[PDB]
């Protein structure tokens, strides 16, 4: 159980800003998505100090840095598999992570399956750029077809991939999707991910003008139509149909929503079942061992 | 005087050859004996040839010996493939008649004993108790004694009936009458039985698995892989029960990327693998120098390189476990000698992983893996516990301040205003990134120094044999330790100058103390069982030693003999 | 005699530094002159302190300088960090008025040239275009010929747009009246175009893309990792028109993976990564020495540990290259200096992994990665090639087949009568898994003896000096090369009885011609930036050397005063 | 174009088995998966002097050693990735994949992804036996969550995930699965999949006798429900409900078929559109970096 959510009373945004400058860009969408996770947190009144932020690798992975909360900037694709480690130890706190769309679908692509399957209780906030930012404009597994870039001179040779479907499929529990453009789709539905049980995953699309020369601001206003609300957040069918972007314009809102046990309480169930505690007499363990 | 009896049985798996090698363990250890196991299994999961040598003494055991002195066969190719060894002056157990062979011609002096194992289970309708017959034979021939064997037997098929239990007794001394009606020629026996002292028999693998429990283990994650996956299984029977949790990742870089997670939470974590998985883990426990997260991770080292020989011997990660990561990327590096060391040491990892703020590594063996031991009974109390220095509140709180020990203070999440981001990247005082040269040159002696003064704290390298100038000194480190302790006894029992050190902290080394050694030593020689001679490589580097390397890298471990053969040979 | 000029641009980064500094190296090319250039950045994109360091000479140049001869400050952090070094004969232009700051009291002597850049550049409503403002004022003060450089900005520029290329010209011939009107009082002038020699200008990385493709490379594997990523980008460009293919794999372990793959279907194939990324290949790289499996590899290194510092300079990878495989598991590691070598040595990684069949791996750094130079033109029949050991279809083939030299003979797939397997687990001549004693042994001596065999066959370390006994030996690897060269030009013009050797080969490393060098040197330097003093540990554990660390890790290279100053205190 | 198709003529299944024998244990299902590997080449006339077969570590990696071909042994779930340098710089051999069911969804599920979505022109034969086998036995990723196994003797504390549904959202233009204990349709499938022009993947349940005790042949007869004929093979919104297994039952034959570029392809089309060949005068990009 969580206990770090509503501890704290007349709340800002700006209460979580850390003594760090930002290093981004200007015009960068990452701003964005780091003012929706302010506005999320102090609608919520989180306690800070059992808030862990921790990210991986690339301009995206440098937010934690930016919130004034325990936090961990961590490797290269390896977040979720870190975040999973201070989830099941410390299950009291809420944890977030943090990355890109190359840090989370290219080299962290074999840690995302296991993170929804087993439903570990933390929120994954992905900024889907579509390009490296950090190492300067490589593509990614999100990159269209037809953009030319660092290592792809002459257009990618493959199609790109489905962040919201390959959730779905891996068996997320909260899957939504917004733009950094609207700072309030992102304080909202960060907001639900966090207060949800589960592997809650939000894809916001975040711009990046100083490289991805396709992937722009108009672009990503033209792509985006939000959900409508009598749509059923408990159709994994319609959810994935939603997903496969039907008529070629990417959903915004909630997408799929279900409770389920998480791997915290599994793990928890294991030691109910054999009456565990710390103070296990250790000797009988030992006592096995005897001839 | 001989106060040790080797016994080797070999034969198909599934007629009982590992279980009967451990009774016999149960019944000298019930009778107070010190016991040391080795036993391998097939090399296929479907069948085959297994092997199991078990050896008993009155005194302490180091090692498994030079060869067997009795050996028993259940078929002819257990007869075959330890033909070799058959030599003069040891005794022979076998199957005949009744088995699949005849023995070819017994060379002169070799004590036989055949025993119609097969036809005596055939006889009593159930070929499944053949390896109950061959106990009752062992035991009269080589005196086991008789009622902690057939005690043991008592504990394990109690739980099926009193006529289940009463039927393999019956072919236990069926086989006792068919070898006390042999003439017993051998000069072998089994000390007699003694005041059964207060211990406990455990595998290697498992005293890791009990060695993290009792050194405070909290979080464990583990991913299958030969022959360290008992460690895991040994946690994820017993940590639940003492509030602990064990997670089966998906791969080593996940398993390895949790510990950190558990460690940053403030939890005591480690890991199991082998070399493979130990190569895999280099990016991330070089973010846990540069971030001084805490992490323990325990490397059963196989046979390499690659996938190598994964079920044979072979001490060969010494050059991963120090160089394994990029940069400047140091490691706390040890390695056990015995299941004694396997508790201890897995409890000093974590220890000094508490202490220090840095990634500890734990090198066993695929042999010490498996080899069951008996070892004094372990009491919680017995073991010094060591948490990582926890801030005092006082202040304004920096993850990563400069203090005169170089140790910063940890703080567990909701720790009220000691917020703070623990990073890979080079950084300063509070974690944010710093690119400067100054402090890249000051966090660098920071972090060095931090882990290099564990030589003001961890001092295990035992020095043992004569005191004064030695002709010729013997340094090597693992589980070879133990076999050059028998070496030892018998190269001083004939007066010769000669001394040892068994070195158990391996990074960094005390190379003020290896020069105390070899300055006393006209030559140093170094077993270890790896092809390059990776400890003499850093004897070289780091000390004024010249060694000797005795290098071997047969998947097969070291025999006392071949360490006396070689000393002997430099002593001219 | 001062025959060379180093003009260092600096500011903050997004604001064109980088691109202003390779048009002033591009432009004293076309005068016939030796370029050697020198950047540094901070990890983020758009901000923090960026400089950029060109050095034209009428001779060969080997390194970046000491210091500069004519500094230009962007803002006020590109003045404080430059503050010390800005000392009296030194040509100083600086924003002023209308920038971020005002300079201190500058020293006397100094010719101070404040030009307005960041009031202009608002004048034309487009403050991109600064930095062109500084070109063109830089381009009259100190003779750049004018003429080549509007068209170089014009080039790079010209995808932009049609609006934005004509406000940076506009900049220039701004600037251009701003600076010759003013009082020319500097003694600094660069000289007269003359005819350009037949050379190419080339960054270091773009330099090691060229070079693989020369030497015969068909199949690239990428991950994008700084400082690395600019080879993928040359070798996606223009491997394609050769025949070859570059793929963009998910991960650095994919990258390696895929290179075997495709090495196995018997094309040449490599990869480049850094620190972080070779450390995940470690394991692969295993596969490659036990399955005798060519492959390339190019480790750009860059600081560490962990993610370190991404931008700096550093060569720590060396304890990575050589222990980084679990088991005995070794690999040849060659370390290139300038941009010939990452040219030269690209085709020897390619050709030693051709012929020995095993790991190759070539560290470069990141200061030559982005450093350019003025190298002589190649021509593609220039290099030798060297192609791997083909079955010739007599007799039925082995894949693993014990021969005279140790190279088993390779038959790519479709080869007819070659079916085989390349495997990771140990094996026989045949490539079946082989867990026996004497094979182990045997595939060991095998592997091992194959690639010592180098030794015997590749040789690239330098010496110049003294002639006879030397008072102080030098020995550096990397680009550390090239800076001891120019500081040995120093050191031997005042008759100085030093000697110095450039290792080229790192692993193995040729013992007996080291003992040679260190035979005539009373005392041995040995400078590499990085903390642990890498090359000094392999020194001292295979060599008799005892060597003088002269270690820095501070993300900067050396510069000869550096090292000259170090010399003479060794002396006396 | 696979050049190793119709080849030989009056070629028998046991023209295929090497020299090496078998070395599983007696009633695996690996065997028969092996037989229908045998059939599959034998029924194409494949010269298997083009046939490369790469396979990562495990029981079921070990199936190459007894083909006659072209074979390669690798590392722990790196199968796929080193087959596709294999694919790519060899576009004529015929790549097959072999490898259980940990060593792909596991340690190797980072490179499943970009294998379906480059398309690759290659074969991946999954055997699922729902444990790790070689390792003597460890749940796997497609274990029940009910079953004791060796580091789970308290039950598995997360579900099993959906093989097929992970290709289909994946983007495997060939997804089909069967049961070993029909060696014929293992046979037919694994056919169609070697001549499809594309990533073809085929997921067969193995029982392990040895270490599963409730993945049974029994329970594998049981849980399988064939495909009806009037399926369509072209819907990618109705093979992944036959994936997700509707009514509990496991669905047998060729689920989903389709005909896209394969990445040998694009990366021609690059190298064609540049006029590339293996003659190009290397001194015209050496000219490039003339001052
Ligand atoms: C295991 C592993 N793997 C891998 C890796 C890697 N990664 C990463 C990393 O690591 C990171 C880490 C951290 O975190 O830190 S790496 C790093 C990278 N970085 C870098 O590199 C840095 C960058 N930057 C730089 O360099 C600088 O700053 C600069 C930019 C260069 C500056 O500039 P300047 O000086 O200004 O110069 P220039 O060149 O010129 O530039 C400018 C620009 O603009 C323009 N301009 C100028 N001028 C002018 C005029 N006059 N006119 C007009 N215009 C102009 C020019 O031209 C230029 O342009 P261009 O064209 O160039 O543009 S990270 C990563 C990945 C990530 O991804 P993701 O996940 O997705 O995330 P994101 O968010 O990012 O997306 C990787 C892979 C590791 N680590 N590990
Ligand atoms: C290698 C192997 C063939 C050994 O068989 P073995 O020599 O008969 O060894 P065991 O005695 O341990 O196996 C027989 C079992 O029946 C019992 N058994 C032993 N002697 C017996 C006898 N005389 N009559 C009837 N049952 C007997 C044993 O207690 C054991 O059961 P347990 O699990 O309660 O210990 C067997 O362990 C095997 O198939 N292993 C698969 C891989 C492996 O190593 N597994 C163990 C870790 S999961
Ligand atoms: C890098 C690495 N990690 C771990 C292992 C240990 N290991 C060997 S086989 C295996 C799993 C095999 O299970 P599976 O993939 O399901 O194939 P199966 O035996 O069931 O046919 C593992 C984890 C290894 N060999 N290499
Ligand atoms: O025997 C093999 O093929 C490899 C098995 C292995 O590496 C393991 O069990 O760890
Ligand atoms: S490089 Fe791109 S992703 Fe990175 S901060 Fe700048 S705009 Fe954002
Ligand atoms: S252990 Fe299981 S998977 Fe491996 S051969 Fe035996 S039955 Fe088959
Ligand atoms: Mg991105
Ligand atoms: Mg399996």
């Amino acid at each position: 159980t969580v206990e770090a959510f509503h501890k704290m009373e007349n709340m800002k945004p700006k209460d979580y800003k850390s003594e760090v400058p930002t290093t981004w860009c200007p015009g960068c969408g990452h701003f964005g998505i780091l003012n929706g996770v302010y506005r999320a947190m102090a609608e919520l009144g989180i306690d800070s100090t059992k808030f862990a932020a921790i990210s991986g690798i690339g301009c995206s992975s440098r937010m934690p840095y930016f919130v004034d909360s325990y936090k961990m900037h961590t490797l290269h694709g390896r977040a979720g598999a870190v975040a999973t480690g201070t989830q099941v130890a410390r299950p009291d706190l809420c944890v977030v992570v943090a990355g890109g769309d190359g840090d989370g679908f290219s080299i962290g692509g074999g840690h995302m399956p296991h993170m929804a399957r087993k439903n570990v209780n933390m929120t994954y906030v992905l900024m889907d750029n579509g390009i490296y930012g950090l190492t300067k404009g490589q593509y990614s597994p999100t990159s269209r077809p037809e953009m030319t870039a660092y290592t792809t001179p002459y257009g990618g040779p493959e199609n790109p991939m489905n962040p919201l479907l390959y959730m779905l499929t891996y068996g997320a529990t909260y899957v939504a999707q917004a733009f950094a453009g609207k700072p309030k789709d992102c304080a909202e539905l960060i907001k639900g991910a966090m207060e949800h049980e589960g592997f809650a995953y939000v894809n916001i699309f975040s711009q990046c003008p100083t490289f991805n020369k396709i992937d722009t601001v108009d672009f990503y206003r033209d792509l985006v139509e939000p959900i409508p609300e009598d749509h059923d957040t408990s159709d994994l069918g319609a959810a994935m149909e939603l997903a496969r972007r039907p008529g070629g314009k990417a959903p915004t809102g909630l997408l799929y929503k279900t409770s389920a046990p998480t791997l915290d309480q599994n793990l928890a169930k294991i030691r109910e079942r054999l009456g565990g505690h710390v103070g296990y007499d250790k000797n009988k363990i030992i006592a096995l061992a005897k001839p | 005087e001989k106060k040790d009896l080797i016994i080797r049985v070999a034969g198909e798996g599934g007629e009982g050859i590992i279980s009967s090698g451990d009774f016999i363990a149960a019944a000298c250890a019930r009778a107070g004996l010190e016991v040391y196991t080795f036993k391998t299994f097939p090399a296929e999961i479907k069948g085959g040839y297994a092997m199991y040598q078990v050896r008993a003494s009155s005194e302490k055991l180091y090692c498994q010996g030079d060869t067997f002195d009795v050996f028993c066969a259940f078929n002819g190719e257990a007869y075959e493939q330890n033909k070799d060894k058959i030599k003069p002056g040891t005794a022979f157990v076998y199957d005949y008649p009744g088995g699949d062979f005849e023995p070819d011609e017994i060379p002169e002096g070799v004590f036989a004993y055949p025993i119609p194992m097969s036809q005596t289970a055939k006889e009593m309708k159930s070929y499944r108790s053949k390896n109950m017959v061959a106990l009752g034979a062992l035991s009269e021939l080589f005196n086991i004694s008789e009622n902690t064997l057939k005690e043991v037997l008592s504990d394990k098929f109690g739980k099926k009936g009193e006529e289940v239990l009463a039927f393999n007794l019956e072919a236990f001394d069926k086989g006792k009458a068919l070898a006390k009606a042999l003439t017993k020629a051998d000069p072998f026996r089994v000390a007699d039985p003694q005041e059964p002292k207060d211990v406990i028999i455990m595998a290697g693998n498992d005293a890791v698995g009990l060695g993290g429990i009792l050194g405070g283990l909290e979080f464990f994650s583990a991913y299958p892989i030969t022959p360290a996956t008992e460690v895991a299984k040994y946690v994820a029977t017993h940590l639940p029960k003492c509030g602990g949790d064990l997670v089966q990742a998906e791969d080593e870089i996940a398993s390895i990327a949790q510990v950190l997670g558990a460690s940053y939470a403030g939890k005591k974590s480690m890991t199991a693998t082998s070399g493979p998985g130990l190569a895999l883990m280099s990016e991330m426990l070089g973010m846990a120098h540069m971030s001084e997260t805490p992490c323990l991770v325990v490397d059963v080292q196989r046979g390499g390189p690659s996938t190598g020989l994964p079920t044979k011997h072979e001490q060969s990660d010494l050059f991963l476990a120090i160089h394994g990561g990029h940069g400047d990327s140091p490691r706390i590096v040890l390695s056990v000698e015995d299941v004694k060391d396997c508790i201890s040491m897995t409890v000093d990892g974590l220890n000094l992983a508490e202490k220090y703020q840095a990634p500890v590594i734990v090198l066993s063996d695929g042999s010490l893996a498996f080899s069951t031991q008996t070892i004094p009974r372990p009491k919680p109390e017995d073991f010094t516990i060591i948490n990582r220095k926890t801030w005092d509140g006082q202040g304004t709180y920096k993850r990563y301040e400069l203090t005169e020990d170089n140790i910063s203070p940890m703080a567990a999440p909701g720790t009220p205003n000691a917020k703070h981001i623990a990073t890979g990247l080079e950084h300063g005082e509070t974690g944010a990134p710093n690119y400067s040269p100054a402090n890249h040159e000051l966090m660098h002696r920071k972090r060095f120094n931090k882990q290099n003064s564990v030589l003001d704290f961890y001092k295990n390298m035992e020095v043992e044999g004569v005191e004064g100038e030695a002709d010729v000194g013997i340094i090597t480190w693992g589980s070879t330790i133990g076999v050059v302790r028998e070496a030892m006894q018998r190269l001083t029992a004939e007066g010769l100058k000669v001394k040892a050190m068994y070195p158990k902290l391996l990074w960094p080394m005390p190379v003020a103390d290896y020069d105390a050694f070899g300055a006393t030593c006209k030559k140093v020689i170094v077993p270890e069982v790896n092809f390059q001679g990776q400890l003499s490589h850093f004897i070289r580097a780091e000390t004024s030693i010249k060694p000797i390397p005795y290098t071997i890298c047969g998947g097969l471990p070291f025999t006392p003999e071949m360490i006396v053969n070689r000393v002997k040979e430099e002593i001219q």
